[PDB]
């Protein structure tokens, strides 16, 4: 009962960063983007989001 | 005549902004001789060598040419008007661009302080009722200031 | 998607960064030759930012020339400077690293892209909605 | 509306792109008209409803 109770227990994956502040909940609860290798005329940006209460914004 | 908006002499509290500085420019803070106000300002340290706890003369003036208006800007270097606050060391011009308070509290607005802002220098005053009679305004002051290393 | 699609950029957005600089100090001669560059100009000299021990200028002060005056842009530094969400709160000493200005005159804050444009929050969309098309076009060829 | 408002949004999330920045104009009213938080703010709020 206890192993596939475990067969649930992170599924499959794992990230976040924990480094910026979420200013919806004060919790660094934070995800970080890489992304924008070439892009166009758009500088390549640092995306953050924080995964509680849904915040998104950038570097810039 | 020569109303004079702000005058009094400071001491120097601080001529280390967090440590990190800048190069031309340099964060200084200051407390009054009253002890009871206090003053941060950003400052050339190159024209003018401050110290630490130096004794300084400081004046506030919105205006030059005594009392009438002036707050244009044909920087008419070929004035010859007595009427210069300018035997003190050390003279900007700049506008008012922040004030505090706290009117919250029941006719309060107590311990007022006031943000000052010379070509985007930036400044900090502090203050029951010494800025009473002062607010954020455009470009107007002049500030000077003497006294400097004394 | 309701956005500008001008964008200053490299050198010109490099210099703007270098010109909000703190230690940025101008002569008279170099103002009025900066003057001159001016695609338009009021005609009438500004107020130097320094009088003593010598008169000055600031390139804060000249760039607030470049802008309209009287139409303001606040809120996006967008720059790494300061700290995320609560340090530049630590007292206010607003500083530089935040982007304020008033009346066509900034305050402080180095300048960034989101600031110049191509985003949401940018100069460049209210200045449209403002002064049109037709100012702006002169500003911005103007400033660069 | 903000009961309503509740419903229309289940994620939260108050910022929406709209029309006419409000703020902003309501702001530059100020900077046109010069009102000041140490000046006293005479209003009439029926005319404003
Ligand atoms: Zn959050």
């Amino acid at each position: 009962k206890e192993a596939i109770r475990e067969h649930q227990m992170a599924k499959t994956g794992g990230t976040q960063t924990d480094l910026f502040t979420c200013g919806k909940c004060k919790k660094k609860n934070c995800t970080y983007t890489q992304v924008q290798t070439r892009s166009a005329d758009e500088p390549m940006t640092t995306f953050v989001v924080c995964n509680e209460c849904g915040n998104r914004w950038k570097f810039c | 005549m020569a109303g004079i908006l702000f005058e009094d002499i400071f001491d120097v509290k601080d001529i280390d902004p967090e440590g990190k500085k800048f190069d031309r420019v340099s964060r200084l803070h200051c407390e009054s001789e009253s002890f009871k106000m206090d003053l941060i300002l950003d400052v050339n340290i190159q024209i003018y060598p401050v110290d630490l706890g130096d004794k300084f003369r400081l004046v506030i003036a919105s205006t030059l040419y005594e009392d009438g208006t002036l707050d244009d800007g044909e920087y008419n270097p070929t004035d010859d008007r007595p009427s210069r606050a300018d035997q003190f060391e050390y003279v900007m011009y700049g506008k008012v661009y922040r004030i505090e308070g706290d009117e919250t509290s029941t006719e309060a607005a107590t311990r007022l302080s006031a943000y000052v802002s010379y070509g985007g220098l930036l400044m900090r005053l502090q203050g029951d009722a010494n800025n009473l009679h002062g607010f954020e305004v455009d470009s107007r002051v002049y500030l000077l200031m003497k006294k400097l290393a004394f | 998607s309701n956005r500008p699609v001008m964008g200053i950029v490299q050198d010109t957005l490099t210099a703007v960064r270098k010109f909000t600089k703190r230690d940025v100090f101008l002569e008279r001669g170099e103002v009025m030759n900066l003057l001159m560059f001016l695609s338009t100009w009021d005609g009438k000299v500004p107020q130097p930012a320094i009088l003593k021990p010598r008169p000055l200028w600031t390139g804060k002060q000249i760039f607030s020339l470049i802008i309209p005056g009287h139409i303001n842009c606040i809120r996006t530094h967008s720059t790494h400077p300061d700290d995320e969400d609560s340090g530049p709160y630590k007292h206010i000493s607003p500083g530089d690293t935040k982007v304020v200005v008033e009346n066509g005159e900034l305050i402080m804050g180095i300048l960034c892209k989101k600031s110049l444009g191509t985003s949401a929050g940018s100069l460049v969309h209210i200045s449209y909605l403002e002064m049109g098309h037709d100012i702006t076009r002169l500003f911005y060829s103007n400033i660069q | 509306d903000r009961e309503v408002l509740r419903v229309i949004f289940p994620t939260g999330d108050s910022k929406v792109v709209l029309p006419c920045n409000l703020l902003r104009m309501i702001w530059n009213a100020q900077k046109i008209f010069h009102i000041n938080p140490r000046l006293p703010s005479d209003l009439h709020p029926i005319k404003v409803v």
